[PDB]
């Protein structure tokens, strides 16, 4: 009997081009399907309606877009949340399914012209309206400008739809205002429930003529380092030449939000050809915080602050370096990217990361398995290395602990960590397991990646699992969906997955099988595996002389990019970004907030092949009564 | 052989951003990539530029481009370190630092100080203040310039540069803040709080703000006012609903003859309304709705089989018809109308046959088949008043109908009439409080619930929370909930709370025998109460403001869905003004001054004493400094500049001597320089007591002699708090250490 | 419209039958001529719905099926008396039927004249130092200036800046709902008794011109209560046919003999 199934993302958004996939798993001849989305619980108004035919051709597999619209009945009431019932008609068959409906349907990114200003100064500022893939949308956007107290003092309403995407705007500060962390907020206004925000500082200032640079030593302190933390001091003037004058430097332990200053640090060193050079002794370290014990300072964060005076006495510039860490253990062990669950009875595949105390990623830091040292691997250039364990068919949870081994650390300095992974649920108790892996390099567009799909159950069943489905989810959608032939008697196939700009900067695929196993029932068995892809521009955009210039001098300036699209531009002294360098806008920051708007929270498989899904952020839902369980969660569990 | 003053142009535009300009790809693409070329002027700032491009493509979506820097440079040239902002009056000093990055050359430079009448300066309209001056290559040299501003608002100081037996020359024009003598200060005018329904009179209240008072405003400084007109939103208390996993049990499968289709249906569709209703889907399990709709199609799907030919019902076909079995399946098909897909013709036709044949003709239903099962019609179990109950049952399931039927029936409004009419005849002797009650929903459902009828329905509610009558208390519950539809039906919400919490204090999630009814209605009730029933406190205020600086009367309107909204209004004036504000809510008014407030005490040099004094040696002088810190305790370390007056330079000795000391020290820089050209000097102090005054001497000189002699000065401060710093000036002959100026009426002339 | 002298200060009594005075016609304004006209039309639409039906039981009767639908049991002589007994009730409600067509038309005109008449002598409540207010409203607001009137409670609302306008809420007067002809009569036969004499040519008062349209409001709205009454009238003769066309149809719909078909009638 045919086994017709819908998959498309646990959350949809207003006013967007949401892709759901369909599949006929055993059909014969064409079927045509019909998808309605209806409001939930209404069931009222027909939101969206498509039309398709699954054929042998197209393997039976098709995918169907819609794009719900954003009807003035979606409201937070009290609250509470909205749902929709997507409905696919397979020829007679119907499969519903009842998916969450999430407001908040973009971005929006604020630039300032500048980082810090003056009152009387005009603050020149620009809003870019990007939908949930970052393409540029035309929407209703109304933004506040807000006093540090709260105070809106300004508020404006625009629409983008006249402009690609941004909208330039500016406001004059009052003579009157007063100082702090002045803030800007906006919205679109079908969706008031996420506002963005950028701070500006606000304040009385004139540019410093060189810039201060605080450069520890090793970026960290270790505790029985009895040398003592070395901090250099380089001060350059803005126009690239060296400095000479006098420093200031004093030492300080923070924890948490709490600041402690050690009033015996504070050394007065000469600024010569630019750089100075101050220790920060351990004796000092220890007395300034009542000499406890050299343990009870792991986990606190050194602060230098320094000053630096020129010797005509006619400039004055403060920086400083917060968080050093200080730290019993060179490194520090993430499992935050490895998958929690594992299948007994196969290959586990640990990707490790383990990064410097700071948050940089460690290059090439040997790791390894208690109990296993034999095997060793490296990290890659962006922290994170793949540990392959076997595993016994036990049921059990599974402990498993990792530790640097570096050649040139003692014992008791290598870093280590736990976890626990507990077993992939098989439905029916039939062991019948999916296993995806990928060579993990540093994966960037353009290149071949080489998905393997392993397969572990009964040789009695093999011959009945003739394709693998897989899905690509990226940036909360389905950015593609395909089937990977198989034949009888072979384990292991390799799907060739070219990877193009569009998946940036992560994807998770997802892969799954079906069968008529023991007893007759629909065993449906998913796995997931979640890939990095190296961020960067999804186009291009490089700034370049086109030919040192004088003051008032004509420079040829060259902007070469991607075709049509619209170019803004500002220029900024770099005096100002040593006042204050917060709240820049960079394209790191981009793929952060995409990262953390992602729908699915986990790297990989979950507990059974609903977890798998839902972890994914995919629901799937079957004639046969296969589904993954209901979500009422916008932000996901913890 | 040296450029002349005017021949040298300034630089003056220092723009801290600029190139905020929007550009568009359009060359045709190479290798899929477009360039553009942009040909920008560079302003005078020798700084290094950041330029930042972000990108938009309807295709690429966003990208930023790495940061690109433009580092303009100049051999020579002079950077004017200018305060933000000085005093009205307060003599200051300002330096310009020349820059000579020659590799190997030694230059001199001639630098003078434009006059300004803004400005009292040693530079006149007749005379110009040059200075010739002597920068070592690849060194930096500092000229101190002592002014006095006399202007509020911006003002520009102009400095002018040129190099001997060179063509190379730099100017640079900065502007200057000049600020009042005085310190920004803020004042809260007043804060009161609007209230029209109980602070207002007639349902207006008016306020007035009195101008403030400003007595200690410095003269022709600016003010501004700001006004804040806060909404205060009140939430409304909600009793909680009922749990949703109490009605798990309520969904049925619907099965049997004609009436016990009615009682397995009817929870099923009372319980998925009520969800629908409150919204409890979620923790119901959201899939559980199909499996009820499907029961609620079947349930419906069998009860047509029933429906006789007349389009009435009965419990079997051959049965006669009843008028109370119809008029329940109508109600219930009526609650089912936004569920499934009823064919409005049967309901309709029932109606129809209600209207048309069982209604007397003055109005009164009657029932000529009772029903089979007696438990079913609930509170009508026991009846005395049975016509009355009879026709408010009725006619609150035609009410029902109204909306779906009334244009397929044209006599059903004058059903109702007539109904509504014998209602409204004998309203007043009814007994029980189940009849009251039902009565009393009938009634509202159509607006003749009013003066003795309402009168009669409130005072019937036993303890004002419910209608109890003695007997079954699944009757008294739905008595209960019939009262709580028609209170609800007349908007008194001051009344509901107590029902509600009594209808949740009796814990009643329906249940089967006997049931059907008191189930039915007591979640209709419920429904009908977290839909209707207000969360929030009403806000709907309009206010107004009438400012004499203003031309006309503004206003602003606040709403619940805006109430969080901080409307505000900005004045540049201090006047008095009236405030009005009309409707419902609240709001707290705030009004705010700003404005500069007279010094109260030592605006500066609060921290730090200083006594600079000189003195003829025993030409050559003695320059003496004393400091002090006013704290409890010393100071941790303190940075004292010192500027030397034109032509006076220290003596090498003493500074050596003073390096050698035990808590001062001297950059081997200083000591290096040549004796010339050390025209600024700092020395480092470890440490200043703040019970003494530590003092330090040392022998100044002349190198060069000059018409006049600029002011020299001293400055003290620690190295962390440079704003708080404390300056003094010295000069041999004007002992105070000002420039001679005149101060008439506050306004200073120079001299 | 204007003071003039008069016998004596305005007692708390006399305030409060000027209150009496514009609350009855106030609500004489809003909702009870309403009221009126309504239930008076509703008499002439009650009646062609008793013909509607009796046309439709007839048609039950004699029809497409009058052999099938119930009624088959009925033999011809059964028939004979059941259109006998039939069509003398149709006669019956026929002979009322325009005689509450007349009263509701009549109604429909009177309407308007007590609303008008009401509305003015009620007043608008302007601000009378700048627009002058009307009717009721007017005497109220303009009355009691300031040593005239000892023992009130003034509004005070911020537009009083020279009014002194009594505050009705606090008379005290019971809410009672009899807005009948008599009510405004008996109200108007207080203020007269209560209300301070003209002096002929001391303490002012206020004239009496409201009383044109108050008075008159009473008149009218008699006249509408009246065709009311006539349109109930004919209401009551119909129901005396009607019943009798309702019973005989129930009883024949429950199967029952002819001896009680005619008897129930009868």
């Amino acid at each position: 009997s045919p086994m017709y199934s819908i998959i498309t993302p646990n959350i949809l958004r207003l006013e967007s081009e949401e892709t759901m996939v369909l599949e006929a798993h055993d059909a014969q001849g064409d079927v045509p399907v019909t998808v309605t989305v209806h409001d939930f619980p209404g069931k009222k108004l027909v939101l969206s309606s498509e039309k398709t035919v699954l054929t042998p051709a197209t393997n039976h597999m098709g995918n169907v877009t819609f794009t719900i619209p954003a009807n003035r009945e979606f409201k937070s009431e009290k609250g509470r949340n909205k749902f929709v019932t997507v409905q696919a008609t397979f020829g007679t068959q119907v499969v519903e399914k009842v998916v969450l409906v999430s407001l908040q349907s973009g971005y929006l990114f604020i630039q300032t012209d500048k980082t810090i200003y003056t009152p009387g100064s005009t603050v020149l500022y620009r809003i870019f309206t990007v939908n949930h893939k970052l393409l540029p949308v035309g929407r209703t956007v109304m933004v506040n400008i807000e006093n540090p107290e709260g105070i809106p003092v300004k508020q404006d309403s625009l629409s983008s739809q006249n402009q690609l995407g941004v909208l330039p705007l500016s406001w004059d500060i009052p003579e009157l205002v007063n100082m702090g962390q002045w803030k800007i907020r906006a919205y679109y206004e079908n969706s008031p429930q996420q506002v963005f925000s950028t701070e500006f500082e606000v304040k009385e200032y004139v540019l410093p003529s060189f810039e201060v640079i605080v450069e520890p030593t090793e970026k960290f302190y270790y505790i029985y380092n009895e040398k003592g933390l070395e901090v250099t001091i380089t001060a350059r003037f803005l126009y690239g030449k060296k400095v000479e004058g006098t420093a200031f430097v004093i030492f300080g332990i923070q924890d948490g939000e709490q600041r402690i200053s050690l009033p015996e640090s504070l050394k007065r060193i000469p600024i010569e050809d630019g750089s100075g050079e101050v220790v920060l002794s351990r004796k000092v370290l220890l007395d300034g915080v009542q000499n406890p014990r050299a343990e009870d300072l792991v986990g606190k964060s050194l602060y230098v602050s320094a000053t630096v005076i020129l010797h005509s006495g006619s400039d004055m510039v403060q920086a400083e370096r917060s968080g050093i860490p200080i730290v019993t253990s060179p490194y520090q062990i993430h499992f935050t990217k490895t998958p929690k669950y594992f299948k007994p009875g196969m290959p586990f595949d640990l990707m490790v990361f383990v990064t410097n105390p700071d948050g940089s990623p460690a290059y090439r830091v040997p790791v390894a398995v208690q109990g296993e040292d034999t095997v060793q691997s490296l990290t890659q250039g962006d922290g994170v290395a793949k540990l392959s364990i076997n595993t016994h068919p036990s049921q059990k949870p599974l402990s498993i602990t990792v530790r640097t081994k570096k050649q040139e650390l003692s014992e008791a300095e290598q870093a280590t960590r736990t976890m626990q992974a507990l077993p992939y649920s098989t439905v029916g108790n039939s062991n019948n397991y999916l296993h995806l892996s990928v060579l993990r390099t540093e994966l960037r567009p353009g290149e071949t990646l080489n998905v393997n799909f392993l397969l572990r159950m009964d040789r009695a069943h093999e011959a009945k699992i003739r394709y693998y489905t897989y899905l690509i989810m990226n940036k909360g959608r389905l950015l593609k969906a395909g089937r990977q032939v198989r034949e009888p008697g072979q384990d292991l196939v390799v799907l060739p997955l070219s990877i193009t700009t569009d998946f940036i900067p992560s994807f998770r695929l997802v892969a799954y099988y079906t069968l008529i196993g023991a007893s007759g029932q629909r065993e449906v068995v998913a796995d997931s595996v979640w890939v990095d892809v190296k961020d960067s521009c999804v186009g291009s955009l490089v700034v370049k002389s086109g030919q040192q210039p004088v003051p008032g001098q004509q420079m040829t300036l060259k902007i070469e990019g991607d075709h049509g699209a619209r170019v803004v531009l500002v220029a900024v002294d770099k005096g100002v970004f040593v006042l204050n360098k917060k709240n820049k806008l960079t394209q790191s920051k981009i793929w952060d907030v995409v990262e953390k708007a992602d729908i699915g929270c986990t790297p990989g498989s979950g507990k059974d092949y609903a977890g798998v899904f839902s972890d994914a952020g995919l629901t799937f839902t079957s004639s046969s009564g296969q589904q993954t369980a209901q979500r009422a969660e916008l932000q996901c569990p913890q | 052989d040296i450029i002349a003053e005017e021949n040298i142009v300034s630089r003056s535009e220092f723009p801290e951003s600029w190139l905020w300009n929007v550009e568009d790809l359009k060359e045709p693409p190479k290798n899929g990539i477009s360039t553009k070329l942009m040909n920008i002027f560079l302003k005078d700032s020798i700084t290094t530029w950041e330029i930042l491009a972000v990108s938009m493509s309807d295709k690429k979506g966003i990208c930023v481009a790495d940061p690109f820097e433009v580092t303009v440079m100049q051999d020579f040239f002079i950077d004017l370190r200018l305060p933000y902002s000085v005093v009205r009056n307060e003599q200051v000093e300002i330096r310009a630092v020349l820059y000579n990055y020659r590799q190997n050359q030694e230059l001199k430079v001639r630098v003078e100080l434009l006059h300004n009448p803004a400005f009292c300066s040693l530079a006149t309209t007749k005379r110009r203040h040059q200075q010739t001056v002597t920068i070592p290559p690849k060194s930096s040299l500092s000229v101190p310039y002592v002014i006095v501003p006399l202007k509020t608002g911006l003002q520009e100081v102009e400095v002018k540069a040129a190099v001997y037996h060179h063509f190379i020359s730099d100017g640079v024009r900065k502007s200057l803040k000049v600020v009042p003598e005085g310190i920004r200060m803020n004042k809260t005018v007043a804060v009161r709080t609007l209230d029209p329904e109980r602070l207002g009179r007639e349902g207006v209240q008016k306020e007035d703000i009195p101008p403030a008072d400003l007595s200690d405003q410095v003269p022709d400084t600016e003010s501004e006012t700001r006004i804040l007109l806060q909404g205060t939103p009140v939430a409304q208390m909600t009793e909680d609903a009922v749990d949703a996993e109490r009605l798990k049990h309520l969904i049925v499968t619907p099965s049997g003859c004609g009436e016990q289709n009615m009682i397995g249906m009817t929870p099923t569709v009372i319980a998925v309304h009520y969800l629908d209703e409150t919204e409890q889907w979620e923790k119901f399990g959201l899939e559980k709705r199909q499996g009820a709709l499907e029961l609620i199609k079947k349930g419906y799907t069998q009860q047509l089989a029933f429906r006789q030919p007349s389009s009435a019902f009965a419990a079997f076909v051959k049965r006669a018809p009843s008028t109370w079995l119809t008029a329940y399946v109508v109600k219930v098909f009526s609650l089912a109308v936004n569920l499934i897909a009823i064919d409005s013709q049967v309901l309709c036709g029932a109606v129809k046959w209600l209207i048309l044949e069982k209604q007397k003709p003055d109005g009164v239903f009657q029932e000529d088949a009772p029903v089979i099962h007696q438990e079913m019609i609930g509170g009508l179990r026991n009846n005395n008043e049975k016509d009355m109950a009879l026709t408010a049952f009725v006619l609150i399931s035609l009410q029902e109908a109204k909306d779906i039927c009334e244009e397929q029936v044209n006599s059903l409004p004058g059903s109702i009439t007539k109904a509504g009419d014998f209602l409204e005849a004998n309203y007043m002797n009814l007994q029980r409080s189940y009849t009251v009650a039902i009565a009393g929903y009938a009634l509202a459902q159509m607006g003749r619930l009013k003066g003795p009828l309402l009168n009669k329905f409130l005072t019937t509610a036993k303890d004002k929370n419910r209608w109890e009558d003695p007997g079954k208390q699944l009757y008294n519950v739905e008595a209960t909930s019939y009262a709580l539809l028609a209170l609800l039906q007349l908007k008194d919400f001051d009344f509901v709370p107590p029902v509600v919490r009594w209808l949740n204090e009796q814990r009643y999630y329906g249940g089967g025998y006997g049931s059907t009814q008191a189930t039915f209605m007591v979640f209709q009730a419920l429904a009908q109460y977290q839909k209707d029933a207000p969360d929030h406190q009403e806000l709907n205020l309009d206010v107004s403001l009438q400012l004499p600086s203003r031309s006309s009367k503004i206003t602003h309107r606040i709403h619940w869905e805006s109430a969080s909204l901080l409307r505000s209004e900005e004045t540049k004036e201090n006047e008095g003004f009236t405030v009005t504000a009309e409707g419902k809510g609240q709001g707290t008014l705030s009004v705010v001054t700003m404005y500069h407030a007279k010094a109260k005490d030592q605006l500066t040099c609060n921290k730090f004493d200083l006594k600079v004094t000189i003195k003829p040696a025993p030409n050559t002088m003695i320059l003496e400094i004393c400091t002090r810190y006013r704290g409890d305790q010393d100071a941790t370390m303190s940075i004292l500049d010192i500027s030397m007056m034109t032509g006076f330079a220290p003596d090498t000795d003493d500074l050596k001597q003073l390096a050698n000391g035990v808590d001062r020290y001297i950059s081997k820089y200083e000591l290096d320089k040549a004796f010339s050209d050390r025209n600024t000097l700092i020395i480092y102090l470890d440490k200043v007591s703040h019970s003494e005054d530590d003092c330090l001497a040392f022998k100044v000189h002349q190198y060069f002699n000059v018409e006049l002699i600029q002011p020299g000065a001293v400055k003290v401060y620690a190295y962390y708090n440079l704003e708080e710093s404390c300056t003094r000036f010295y000069h041999p002959e004007k002992e105070d250490g000002k420039l001679n100026k005149l101060c008439r009426d506050e306004l200073c002339r120079c001299a | 419209d204007n003071r003039v002298p008069g016998d004596k200060n305005l007692t708390k009594e006399g305030a409060a039958a000027l209150c009496k005075m514009k609350h009855l016609a106030d609500k004489v304004a809003e909702k009870r001529s309403q009221e009126l006209k309504d239930r008076t039309q509703n008499f002439a639409g009650y009646i062609e719905f008793e013909l509607y039906r009796i046309d439709y039981w007839l048609e039950k009767l004699n029809g497409p099926k009058g052999r099938k639908d119930g009624y088959a049991k009925l033999s011809d002589s059964d028939i004979e008396k059941v259109k006998e007994i039939f069509d003398k009730a149709k006669d019956g409600i026929a002979k009322q039927l325009p005689e509450a067509k007349k009263a509701g038309e009549d109604a429909e005109k009177l309407h308007t004249e007590v609303k008008e008449a009401a509305a003015n002598a009620r007043g608008q409540d302007l601000d009378d130092h700048k627009q002058k207010s009307t009717g009721l409203y007017r005497v109220l607001n303009w009355y009691c200036i300031t040593p005239n009137c000892d023992g009130i409670q003034f509004r005070n609302h911020y537009l009083s800046v020279n009014r002194s306008a009594i505050d009705c809420s606090s008379t005290g007067y019971e809410e009672n709902y009899d807005w009948s002809a008599n009510a405004l009569q008996v109200a108007l036969n207080s203020w007269e008794n209560v209300k301070p004499k003209k002096l002929e040519s001391h303490p002012c008062t206020m004239t009496e011109e409201w009383q044109t349209h108050y008075k008159e409001t009473v008149k009218k709205l008699k006249e509408l209560e009246g065709a009311h009454e006539k349109g109930r009238r004919a209401h009551d003769a119909m129901l005396g046919y009607a019943n009798t066309a309702y019973a005989v149809n129930t009883k024949v719909e429950q199967e029952k003999p002819l001896a009680e078909v005619i008897a129930a009638a009868k």
